[PDB]
This record gives C-alpha cells, sequence and structure tokens, in this order.
C-alpha cells in the first residue's frame, strides 16, 4: 500500500502540472501538440515546402 | 557516387531537402517534418503546404 | 585619551576642561573595552601567522565566472598572494577564517 | 493577444544580452488596464533570454515569454498578452543602455 501512494504522490509533485495547456488547429492537414511550459495564445503559420 | 559532383553510376530519384517554412512573418527551417521549438513546448507534424 | 598598551584610560590630552556637548551622534553607543578595527583583521592575522602563513590579511569579496559570463558572489577571503582562504563576517564586522 | 518579438538574433544560453558593469537590472511594465507598473531586480547571472524568460514567466504577473529558434543555431525572444487592448504594454529598461536599445 505504501508503494502505491508513494507513486501517486511522487507523479503530483511535478511542477509541470500547473503550466498545463491545450492546442488546436484550424486546418486538418497540420497535427499539433503541447507540452510543458507551452505558452497561451494564437499562432499563424506559412509553409513552403516539405522535408526531403 | 558523389554528392558533391553527382556523378556516379548510380541514379538519384528523390533529391535531399530541407523543410521550410514562416511562423508569423518568421522565416524559419528545420531538417525534417517535426518542429519542435517554434514556439518552444508547441509541436508540429506538417504534410502539406498551406497558406496563413 | 586611550593607552591601549594595558586599557588604561586618561583625560584626553590632561586637557582641563568639560566639553560643551561633546559626545558626538557616532560615539553615542557604550563600551567596556578598548576596540580594535575589524579591518585590523587580527584574528585572521594571527590564525593565519600561527598556521605558518604571511598572513598580513588583505580582505577582497570573492566572484566567480563560467564560460557563459554568468556570475555569483562569495563571501570575504582573505587574499593571501593569490591562496585564497575562506572567510566569513560576524554581526559585530570582525573577521574569521573558516575552519 | 499582443505579443512582441526581437529584430536581432543570437544562439547560446551564455549570451551576455546586458551589460556586466550594471549591478542589477530593472524593467518596468505599463499597460492602460494594469494597476502598477511592474519591475524585475536581477543578480549578476540574469544576462541571458533564458534567465529574461524565467523572469517573466516565474513572476506569475499574467506576462509571459517565450524562446523561439529561428534556424540551427540561432534564437529569438517573444511576449506574450492576454487579449484584449487593455492589455497593451509599454516597457522601459531603467538599466543597461543595450537593454533599453534592444527592447525600447
Amino acid at each position: 500500500a505504501l508503494e502505491k501512494f508513494q507513486t501517486a504522490n511522487t507523479a503530483l509533485n511535478k511542477a509541470d502540472l500547473f503550466k498545463s495547456t491545450v492546442a488546436s488547429s484550424t486546418t486538418e492537414d497540420l497535427k499539433v501538440s503541447t507540452t510543458a511550459g507551452a505558452a497561451a495564445g494564437t499562432y499563424k503559420i506559412n509553409v513552403t515546402q516539405l522535408a526531403a | 557516387y558523389d554528392s558533391t559532383t553527382n556523378t556516379g553510376n548510380m541514379q538519384e530519384l528523390v533529391k535531399a531537402e530541407n523543410a521550410k517554412l514562416n511562423v508569423n512573418g518568421i522565416d524559419i527551417e528545420r531538417q525534417s517534418n517535426t518542429v519542435t521549438d517554434a514556439p518552444q513546448g508547441i509541436t508540429l507534424t506538417l504534410t502539406k503546404k498551406v497558406t496563413d | 585619551s586611550v593607552d591601549k598598551t594595558n586599557g588604561e584610560v586618561t583625560l584626553a590630552g590632561g586637557a582641563t576642561s568639560p566639553l560643551t556637548g561633546g559626545l558626538p551622534a557616532t560615539a553615542t553607543e557604550d563600551v567596556k573595552n578598548v576596540q580594535v578595527a575589524n579591518a585590523d583583521l587580527t584574528e585572521a592575522k594571527a590564525a593565519l601567522t600561527a598556521a605558518g602563513v604571511t598572513g598580513t590579511a588583505s580582505v577582497v569579496k570573492m566572484s566567480y565566472t563560467d564560460n557563459n559570463g554568468k556570475t555569483i558572489d562569495g563571501g570575504l577571503a582573505v587574499k593571501v598572494g593569490d591562496d585564497y582562504y575562506s572567510a566569513t563576517q560576524n554581526k559585530d564586522g570582525s573577521i574569521s577564517i573558516n575552519t | 493577444a499582443q505579443s512582441l518579438a526581437t529584430k536581432t538574433t543570437f544562439a547560446t544560453t551564455k549570451e551576455q544580452l546586458g551589460d556586466t558593469s550594471v549591478t542589477s537590472r530593472t524593467i518596468k511594465i505599463e499597460q492602460p488596464g494594469r494597476k502598477e507598473p511592474l519591475e524585475i531586480k536581477l543578480d549578476k547571472g540574469d544576462t541571458s533570454m533564458e534567465a529574461i524568460r524565467d523572469a517573466i514567466n516565474d513572476a506569475d504577473s499574467g506576462i509571459a515569454a517565450s524562446i523561439v529558434k529561428v534556424k540551427e543555431n540561432e534564437f529569438q525572444l517573444v511576449l506574450t498578452a492576454n487579449s484584449g487592448t487593455d492589455n497593451t504594454m509599454k516597457i522601459t529598461v531603467e538599466g543597461d543602455t543595450k537593454l533599453n536599445d534592444l527592447l525600447a
């Protein structure tokens, strides 16, 4: 039981949690994701070529 | 084969090129179809040319 | 007039006169013993001499820099040539080499 | 939401964006909807873009900062607003004149 409690609490202790965030694209062609510390707001992108 | 001179008895089918894009008027170049710094924390998966 | 040779206090130069006010605002704190300047570094000098090192103490506050140029400061150290002995200053301003 | 990015670009966290001589630089902020200007005081290890970002974000003052990678081995700095013209900002560095030039 103690090991289970340690698991849960250890997971919770990280501060990244308090910087959580979620993001969405205006177009399907591009997929997006976020990690800790991602700045909230809105952005605009241009595409000129895909890598080869 | 020789990249510098493109010589050799081999044959180039698909040239090598880098991903090229722009963000809010900020020109950017990356070496693959995944980026993790523009902005920091945000991540993109690119498969097409789209504007704005 | 303070005779530090044995701590004996006499009238200032023998001037036979009480002063009008006399005591400055810079003297308004009491004392029971003669004093020695913290800058005299008597403690550090004695400690280094007892260690057998020419500790005519000169003190500086240390700063450290990495390849970043990022800088962070330490405390006071005795600049014995380039052999910096770690040192500390007490609440009274006296200096003592860390031991 | 308004945001601003620097015109110049740099490479490393080691970049001494400020004047090493100045003891502790101060950054002042103002907004039409802001109550009082914000101040940021620093040690002599806050010359970096990363230091600026950490200060701004950890201040928890509603204004955030973020770094962008221009190219390989090149960076830029970006600011955050909270939407609405009320949050429009004015910025002034009361310390290093170099940072004054960079950010004014």
